[PDB]
RNA sequence: CACGACCUCAGCUCAGACGAGAAGACCCGCUGAAUUUAAGCAUAUUACUAAGCGGAGGAAAAGAAACCAACCGGGAUUCCCCCAGUAGCGGCGAGCGAAGAGGGAAAAGUCCAGCGCCGAAUCCCCGCCCCAGGGCGAGGGACCUGUGGCGUACG
RNA sequence: UGUCGGCCCCCGCCCCGCCGGGGUGCGGUUCCUCCCGGAGUCGGGUUGUUUGGGAAUGCAGCCCAAAGCGGGUGGUAAACU
RNA sequence: UUUCCUCACUUACCCGGUG
């Protein structure tokens, strides 16, 4: 557990890390869209979500 | 120009298309059964079915043996009642185009089938082109209008009756024509109409 | 199989009226099993102050003043062991019933009469027949609150 | 004197009709000047089908009954046979006018 | 319950109430409604005459909402209004007559079965019978229609 | 054959690398951090 | 099988029905599951009504339900334009909109426009940010008098139509009711055969 | 290929990724019987079931009308009650058998191709600079056999 | 056990607030002009299967093979409206 | 523009031979 901490500090910032140093959550999670790819919002629904977003309202009775 | 292409491909009996469908069907039957095409033979039809010029979109030509289904029984002996003595005039319950896309999406497991279309005909074979998508290419995962196919629920969508060519055989729709599949599939409707709903206060 | 049986809503109310009418006769309550030979009055109506009780010591003292503690001493002497294979199925200890208490506002009445064995508390608006007529027999000794007694004429209504 | 009956020619509850603009989906399948220009161009590039070519050969010999029975056998429904024969007769008459 | 059952009083009797000569077996006369024309003909032709055969035309797409036409009689006609309303206009028959809208009460056609009290009354129904309007005109009142 | 499937189904053996997934799921597959030291 | 006078029974128990039997033992627990979902949803949309957007009032098609009104799905684009509300703005202020429904009459059109007018009067709008209130945002005082409306938004008032007792005129008594209906059925049958004459 | 471009097609233990198997109660696509019933039996029934094959998810499938209706008209899908053992199918024998309306649970709608304006305004890879989020490179490509923006039957 | 009791160590959620990096205005227009769509597909014949769907309810094979005031449906085959 | 039959053309299709 000492040589792995040195390797994790060595591959810190590297685009390509060894397979054993990558997060092993499960085979289904590793093939999901990352936070960057799922937050991508196309230029059409960016304008639609800007001026047609549901507002906070209330009804008297 | 795509307007002039979809209207030209409707004159399949004219001298221009009858010659092209004669030379290409000859060329298609000289190659293998599953042969990747470098580009869509019908660019107008591909775009119409969801194809783009991005990286990760591939096209495969599939040659399927056209004709009905012969029941695989030894020496044509279906041991049973004369209702099921038919071996010859038996038709597959799924489209022949749906067989071409299932045959292409299985050989390429790492890709998801999008759609397929008709490119050639013959007396023995039918030729199609299957549009597949590499759901792990960055040009496809970084497009919000294409991330829907990268989900795990679309795994092998062409062999569950989800593509346009295979969804027709399920016989679903809206209206008096399609009462058999009210509830999704015909087996979901059949299961609901046969469950004995034993209420708690009946 | 048909575990559940539904009864007519009018027959559920008829059975409730006949169960409340039996809680007003000295015969049907004493013959039910409750020891009320020293209570001041058979329909035991108490002030609405009892709805504000929040400690069991305030609740046990009232039952000793109204001479209803003898009905609870019967519950202590009845605590025994069930006969048969019912002890292996979370029904080991069995006992007897006590004076039911009908209230109107739950300002602490339910928690003040919790730890007393046999006490069954029920709102005046929602009266369960299974607790007001235990075992199918009528004559449950009910202790009424003044607030519950006023609303009782509005729940079912007079004949007029 | 006269009440709205529930049976007859003037059947139904009496209400004032609110006529508005038709749905835009009902213009589907209407020939535009560009759709006509595109199809009339490919008609001279491609030509006529083998069954349309031998059906116009029956119109010039004034066999419109045998022409319709031939087109009705090819295209199917009788409604599509009249429009196809009229389209071939309009093309055959324009060819003669040239 | 089982304590009130019959099998509780058949313990000890061998055949269990099904005879010794003809023992209780599994379907001795066919399952269901079998033999309705061969060996149960005497039963079907005596208690269910008309069971076999066809009669009438076939209505393919029958929608029960189209043939919906609930009827009401003249005897129960005044049930659609209050009892006080029937008396407040019974004393003053000088022309003010209550309007009974049978359509807004859930019925369509009015039939003249019972007797009608001699009071002027206006009825609104989609359909009237011949004798239904004759008894209303004779008692006094109109029979207006509603679509 | 329900008995033949019951003898060799998932769970009749050890589940070495699967019993760990069951334990890591109840915490959200937490990886990369360490508990607070003394 | 039959013994004496009785019905000819047809119990459809010839399939393997025992493998498809749904028992309603989770029915009471499903009420708690549905109710806790309404309470959880209510807190998520706390200032907004819990029943949902404003539903219109429509008529039932068949003659069996000819006279009954019913809450439809959404308001027609013609009913929104008659009240000044835009198509896509109505989705933001909780007004249901559907583009398939049409208005074949004026009585149904004005019934929904007046239903849509009084809603915007009872509709309280919170500004997008409390720092700067915009034009369409409601005043600062009535924002304090806001609450989550429980139950359906503006439930349909099935007003009972009662006609005043009128004097039966002589023209009204001379109306042959049975003859009018009996003639209306004969004209509709002989209408086509008379057009050829 | 004398020297290049392209098209089409190959090779690698080429740089980086992906597919396989398991499980399979529920779910989706095919395939598919006979015991049994008809007091025999061949159509029918059993049954568009068991077994067999392929493919998934925490739900799946379905889904924003080439719908229902024939009315004063309803308005995606799914589920429950009802419609209803009804219309109807059937050696019209045994048997089989939905749907519109209506009352409820939940409700959310939308994107392309095509049409054609915008100097390909678009995308991936590589080498980097700043604090998951933004820029740079007279780097290498993809692409005019069409990327991106506006826009889809409600115009 | 009862007390939504008390305390401690992790972590999550919506809204509000200012600071910091990227977003670009939207509607009304009985006003003008332009554009407006998915072929071996629909449909027809035939065959097998399926359905309560019955002179076809769905699906599929082979053959024929479209139109653009067009096309589909309107539970009886067929022509006109 | 045509149907029947016959003879020809080779590029569809089919068979054989070869490193
Ligand atoms: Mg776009
Ligand atoms: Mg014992
Ligand atoms: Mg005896
Ligand atoms: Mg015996
Ligand atoms: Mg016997
Ligand atoms: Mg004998
Ligand atoms: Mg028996
Ligand atoms: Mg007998
Ligand atoms: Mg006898
Ligand atoms: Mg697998
Ligand atoms: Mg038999
Ligand atoms: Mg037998
Ligand atoms: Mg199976
Ligand atoms: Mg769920
Ligand atoms: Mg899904
Ligand atoms: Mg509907
Ligand atoms: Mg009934
Ligand atoms: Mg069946
Ligand atoms: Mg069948």
């Amino acid at each position: 557990q000492t040589q792995k901490e040195n390797l994790r500090k060595f591959y810190k910032g590297k685009k390509y890390k060894p397979l054993d140093l990558r997060p092993k959550k499960t085979r289904a999670i590793r093939r999901q869209l990352t936070k960057h790819e799922e937050n991508l919002m196309t230029k059409k629904m960016q304008r639609k979500s800007r001026l047609y977003s549901i507002r906070k309202f209330a009804v008297k009775a | 120009a795509y307007k002039y292409m979809q209207e030209l491909w409707r004159k399949k009996q004219s001298d221009v298309m009858r010659f092209l469908l004669r030379v290409r069907c000859w060329q298609y039957r000289q190659l293998s059964s599953l042969h990747r095409a470098p580009r869509p033979t019908r660019p107008d039809k591909a775009r119409r079915l969801g194809y783009k010029a991005k990286q990760g979109y591939v096209i495969y030509r599939i040659r399927v043996r056209r004709g009905g289904r012969k029941r695989p029984v030894p020496k044509g002996a279906t041991y049973g009642k004369p209702v099921h003595h038919g071996v010859n005039q038996i038709k597959f319950a799924r489209s022949l185009q749906s067989v071409a896309e299932e045959r292409a999406g299985r050989h390429c497991g790492g890709l998801r089938v999008l759609n397929s279309y008709w490119v050639g005909e013959d007396s023995t074979y039918k030729f199609f082109e299957v549009i597949l998508i590499d759901t792990f290419h960055k040009a496809i995962r970084r497009n919000p209008d294409t991330q829907w196919i990268t989900k795990a629920v679309h795994k092998h969508r062409e062999m569950r009756g989800l593509t346009s060519a295979g969804k027709k055989s399920r016989g679903l729709g809206k209206g008096h024509k399609f009462h058999l599949t009210i509830g999704g599939s015909r087996r979901a409707a059949w299961k609901r109409r046969n469950t004995l709903q034993l209420h708690r206060y009946r | 199989r048909r575990w559940h049986r539904r009864v007519n809503v009018n027959q559920k109310r008829y059975a409730m009226c006949s169960a409340l009418a039996a809680s007003a006769l000295p015969s049907l309550v004493m013959a039910k099993g409750h020891r009320i030979e020293e209570i001041p009055e058979v329909p035991l109506v108490v002030d609405d102050k009892v709805e504000g009780y929040k400690k069991t010591k305030e609740a046990v003292l009232l039952l000793k003043k109204l001479k209803a503690w003898n009905d609870i001493k019967k519950v202590y002497a009845s605590q025994r062991m069930r006969a048969g294979k019912g002890k292996m199925r979370n029904r080991r200890r069995i006992q007897r019933k006590g004076p039911c208490i009908i209230y109107n506002e739950d300002n602490g009445v339910t928690r003040a009469f919790r730890n007393i064995p046999g006490i069954t508390l029920q709102s005046v608006s929602r009266l369960d027949l299974l607790k007001l007529a235990p075992g199918g027999h009528i004559g449950r000794f009910c202790i009424w609150t003044e607030g519950a007694f006023r609303k009782l004429d509005d729940l079912y209504g007079t004949w007029r | 004197v006269r009440y709205p009956m529930a049976v007859g020619l003037n059947k139904g509850h009496k209400v004032t009709k609110n006529v508005s603009k038709p749905k835009h989906s009902r213009r589907r399948g209407r020939l535009t000047k560009h759709a006509k220009f595109a199809r009339d161009l490919i008609r001279e590039v491609c030509g006529f089908a083998p069954y349309e070519r031998r059906a116009m050969e029956l119109l010039k010999v004034s066999k419109d009954k045998r022409a319709l029975k031939f087109i009705k056998k090819r295209v199917g429904t009788h409604i599509r046979a009249k429009r196809k024969r009229e389209e071939l007769s309009n093309t055959l008459a324009a060819m003669r006018k040239a | 319950p089982t304590k009130k059952s019959k099998t509780r009083k058949l313990r000890g009797h061998v055949s269990h109430g099904h005879g010794r000569v003809g023992k209780h077996r599994k379907h001795p006369g066919g399952r269901g409604n079998a033999g309705g024309l061969h060996h149960h003909r005497i039963n079907f032709d005596k208690y269910h005459p008309g069971y076999f055969g066809k009669v009438g035309m076939r209505h393919y797409h029958l929608k029960r909402n189209t043939t919906f036409c609930p009827t009401i009689n003249l005897d129960k006609l005044w049930t659609l209004v209050s009892e006080q309303t029937r008396v407040n206009y019974s004393q003053k028959p000088d022309g003010p007559a209550p309007i009974i809208d049978v359509v807004r009460a859930g019925y369509f056609k009015v039939l003249g079965k019972g007797k009608l009290p001699k009071q002027p009354v206006i009825v609104k129904a989609k359909f009237f019978s011949r004798r239904a309007e004759e008894k209303i005109k004779g008692v006094g009142g109109a029979c207006v229609l509603t679509a | 054959s329900a008995k033949a499937k019951r003898r060799s189904t998932t769970g009749t053996g050890r589940m070495r690398h699967m019993k760990v997934v069951f334990r890591r799921f109840r915490n959200g597959f937490r990886e990369g951090t360490v508990p607070k030291p003394r | 099988a039959p013994s004496r006078n009785g019905m000819i029974l047809n119990p459809h128990f010839h399939k393997d029905w025992q493998k498809r039997v749904r028992t309603w033992f989770n029915q009471p627990a499903r009420k708690i599951r549905r109710r806790k979902a309404r309470q959880a949803k209510a807190r998520r949309i706390a200032p907004r009504p819990v029943s949902g957007p404003l539903r219109p009032v429509v008529r039932c098609p068949t003659i069996r339900y000819h006279t009954k009104v019913r809450a439809g799905r959404g308001f027609t684009l013609e009913e929104l334009k008659a009240a000044g509300i835009n198509k896509k703005v109505a989705r933001t202020i909780g007004i249901s909109v559907d583009s398939r429904r049409r208005n074949r009459s004026t009585e149904s059109l004005q019934a929904n426009v007046q239903r849509l007018k009084e809603y915007r009067t009872k509709l309280i709008i919170f500004p997008r940010k409390a720092a700067k209130p915009k034009k369409g945002d409601s005043t600062e005082e009535e924002l304090k008098m806001a609450t989550q409306l429980t139950g359906p938004v503006m439930p349909i008032k099935k007003v009972h139509k009662k006609e005043k007792a009128r004097v039966i005129s002589e023209d009204e008594k001379n109306f042959k009711a049975f003859a009018s209906l009996r003639m209306a059925r004969a004209n509709a049958r002989l209408f086509g055969i008379r057009a050829k004459r």
